[PDB]
RNA sequence: UAUUAAUCUAGAGUGUGGUAGGGAGUUUUGGAAUUUCAUGUGGAGCGGUGAAAUGCGUAGAUAUAUGAAGGAACACCAGUGGCGAAGGCGAAAACUUAGGCCAUUACUGACGCUUAGGCUUGAAAGUGUGGGGAGCAAAUAGGAUUAGAUACCCUAGUAGUCCACACCGUAAACGAUAGAUACUAGCUGUCGGGGCGAUCCCCUCGGUAGUGAAGUUAACACAUUAAGUAUCUCGCCUGG
């Protein structure tokens, strides 16, 4: 099982909470984080760490099951220096990104990973291609 | 008379009122305390001086304001 | 509501004083509860109010609404000697819930009797008390504030999914 | 003088322990609100109560527009007993 | 500003006199001009941090 | 490869080999330094002084000048940067 | 994402329980100090300045002692401080009243952030009416200084500074830094609530400061109270 002491918060824009979360960690050194779990952020978790920028992201529930929180750690090497380089959001809120498949985004000639939630999910850019499907972009990772 | 002790403690005195915990201040219960913190030239004597925490020397000084209204202490020296 | 008047009355003969003071109390005081009156005494005040330098202390620890206070405000003026008046609520004085909290006075008790311990100990009947420590600092830990320290509130998690974790 | 509490709550409480519903809130303000004029109306110049006033006003405003917004027929009802609206 | 002279010499009380004077011709200064409420605290701020930065380093 | 006896107030990126140890004791100071110095002079053929030896040869002393006091005071010393106007 | 039909409490509020405040308005009260007047003593200057001169004084000034009247502001306390959204708040009391911090096994169940237009408040000066006027002093008069002085100095001096009711709505109204939300080393202070129980000190939750790395900046510098990593909303900028 696994305990905590402290109150868990999180900004109400799921995406560029985790970007912050993920940003700070990177630039401090840091290890363990915590923040309030969404499906949408469970999700765009789960293409991560199959892609390979974080290692484990845990999420526990309540006695009760009214309350969920997602912890996940970042994959540094031995040196500590994070494979995270930089993260950027497109689709803030108020101003929404839609782009085609014909124009879905290559981020860093491919080398960083771009999320995109189409009609199941979220989805890295790669796939979205071999589907020829597009939609909704979430955020740029490198 | 002459002064009661000197500062066996570091550059400070204490609170008295923090040490017996008195919590309440009533100017016909420790009136002859109220007198010490006054100076023998009817005045306030500063924190230097009467070593009270900021809380009680707030609160003496409002009781001996109010104490000087009530005309029972001195107001200067002349 | 709880109030508390200090009388100041000329220093002409106690019983007339008195009685003074027992006219001025079932005059004013619309709607009073018992009306306890003490008698501090004659004292030399400072400052000669009036060219004054006498006077009888009474003081009031009555108890009632807020209209007990209109009438004997202006009839104090319209009153004899009557030299001063003051009418200190003590709902507003400072300190007055912690005074009535009931945790803090008991806890007053046992920093009374405390404190007078070590005061003995420091001006001892004759024999030398090397220590002479009171202002100074203690010995080590209240090993009480140790043990009885508080548990935060610790949310108890449960885990539901799970992958990759290096553990 | 500070409104019993305990009166007006018990008698604008739709079942026990409900003490924090939105119905007590808006019957808790209006009689804030009479208190308040009284007052602000004998002084006239202070303006902390006016700050004071204003804003109780606009919170009690912003809560019956919620109230309005879902489940309205306990609005119809809550208005025509607290007499609010005019 | 009561001293005794106590009639066991004179100097003494001069030496304790000084003291009375000094802190009483520091406020017969202050109340001799008139300034703006903002100036006067400025000056009360600046006594207090002129007189603590030198007990910081008295001891 | 710069080796550093680290005191608590040292950045470990700058030394390679740090050795978590005292620098304020006259006695903890002298041992390590020696230690090291036992090294060079095991590997120099030389008898050693301290390393690899029974406890009756290691005792030292205390330098003049109940417990030792590893304790930083003289922290009145530090007021604020002359300032004012 | 938007719409609709519903559930939940973690956001935000409410209640209970602890609790700190120069928060505000209305009505009374008090003492120093100045001025004027009244009564004594007294006998030649006082006053003012860089130096003086207008000025006051044998009609007895300055000074000293007592008393009376009146107006304005509230020494010390008073701060390596407190409160309020800002302007601001410091003699004492009563009444009315605003917000805030801590703990919540309680309650509603997203009711929240920003805000064009609108409303409220908003230093001092200024206005209108009626009172008040001790001290101070724009305008003004005189004496100085000066090449000249409509200024800096001095002696007088009205409006004004004060109160009530109506306006005016500007300030370097400054933390020269809009509000809200989440995260990001540490150290030293200080204040409040809570936990222990002599203080002192330890821990927790907040407010107010100093130092300080990553980080940011053109640099100065900011640095958990950001000018750092980011979002929402409003206002504003486009050479002199
Ligand atoms: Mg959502
Ligand atoms: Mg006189
Ligand atoms: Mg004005
Ligand atoms: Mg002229
Ligand atoms: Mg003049
Ligand atoms: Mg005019
Ligand atoms: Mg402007
Ligand atoms: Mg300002
Ligand atoms: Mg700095
Ligand atoms: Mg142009
Ligand atoms: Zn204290």
């Amino acid at each position: 099982m696994i305990t905590t002491t402290k109150p868990i918060k999180a900004h109400f824009d799921p995406v560029a909470d985790l970007l912050t979360k993920i940003n700070n960690a990177r630039k401090a050194k840091l290890m363990t984080v915590t923040t309030i779990a969404s499906k949408l952020k469970i999700a765009i978790l789960e293409i991560l760490v199959k892609e390979g920028y974080l290692a484990n992201f845990q999420v526990l529930e309540n006695k009760s099951k009214t309350k969920r929180i997602v912890t996940f750690n970042l994959k540094y090497t031995q040196r500590r220096i994070p494979s995270i380089n930089g993260v950027k959001q497109i689709s803030k809120p108020g101003l929404r990104i839609y782009r085609p498949f014909e124009k879905l985004p290559l981020v860093l000639n491919g080398l960083g990973i771009a999320i995109i939630s189409t009609s199941d999910g979220v989805m890295t850019d790669k796939v979205a291609r071999l589907k020829k499907i597009g939609g909704e972009i979430l955020a740029y990772v490198w | 008379k002459r002064m009661v002790r000197p500062l066996f403690k570091r550059s400070k005195k204490y609170c008295r009122f923090c040490a017996i915990g008195q919590l309440r201040i009533d100017l016909i219960d420790d009136l002859e305390a109220l007198k010490r913190f006054l100076s023998p030239y009817a005045k306030i004597n500063p924190r230097r001086i009467t070593g009270n925490c900021q809380m009680h020397q707030r609160h003496v000084a409002k009781a001996l304001k109010r104490a000087r209204y009530l005309a029972l202490v001195p107001f200067v020296k002349d | 509501m709880q109030y508390n008047i200090i009388l100041l009355v000329d220093g002409s003969l106690s019983l007339e004083q008195a009685n003074q003071v027992n006219e001025k109390q079932q005059q004013t005081l619309t709607n009073v509860e018992g009306l306890q009156t003490e008698y501090l005494g004659l004292k030399e005040l400072a400052y000669p109010i009036k060219k004054q330098l006498s006077a009888h202390y009474y003081r009031w620890k009555f108890s009632g609404d807020n209209q007990s206070t209109k009438d004997f405000k202006r009839t104090a003026n319209i009153n004899k000697q009557v030299l001063r008046e003051l009418i200190i609520n003590l709902e507003r004085e400072y300190g007055y819930l912690a005074s009535i909290n009931p945790k803090k006075q008991q806890l007053a008790l046992q920093k009374r009797a405390k404190y007078d311990e070590i005061i003995a100990r420091e001006n001892n009947p004759e024999n030398p008390d090397v220590p002479v420590t009171s202002g100074l600092a203690s010995t080590q830990p209240r090993l009480s504030r140790t043990e009885k320290a508080q548990k935060p509130k610790e949310e108890l998690w449960d885990v539901v999914q799970k992958m990759g974790n290096f553990d | 003088m500070q409104i019993d509490k305990n009166g007006i709550i018990k008698s604008a409480q739709l079942h026990d322990k409900d003490v924090g519903s939105i119905q007590v809130q808006v019957s808790l303000l209006t009689s804030q609100i009479k208190q308040l004029t009284d007052h602000l109306l004998a002084n006239k110049k202070d303006f902390i109560s006016k700050r004071g006033l204003y804003a109780k006003v606009s919170k009690r405003k912003r809560l019956l527009k919620y109230l309005k917004h879902n489940d309205l027929e306990a609005y119809r009802n809550l208005v025509k007993t607290l007499n609010l609206r005019g | 500003p009561k001293i005794e002279v106590k009639n066991d010499d004179l100097e003494l009380a001069l030496k304790k006199f000084k003291r009375v004077s000094l802190e009483i011709r520091r406020l017969a200064q202050r109340h001799e001009y008139h300034l703006r409420k903002g100036m006067r605290l400025r000056e009360k701020r600046k006594i207090a941090q002129k007189k603590r930065r030198k007990f910081r380093n008295m001891v | 490869p710069v080796v550093a006896l680290c005191n608590t107030n040292t950045n470990p990126e700058l030394v390679d080999f740090i050795i978590p140890a005292n620098n304020h004791q006259p006695q903890s100071t002298c041992l390590l330094m020696n230690l090291l110095a036992d090294a060079v002079a095991e590997a120099k053929a030389m008898p050693t002084m301290f390393a690899y030896k029974p406890d009756e040869e290691i005792q030292i002393e205390i330098p003049q000048k109940k417990q030792i006091t590893s304790q930083r005071l003289n922290i009145t010393r530090n007021p604020e940067v002359l300032t004012r106007e």
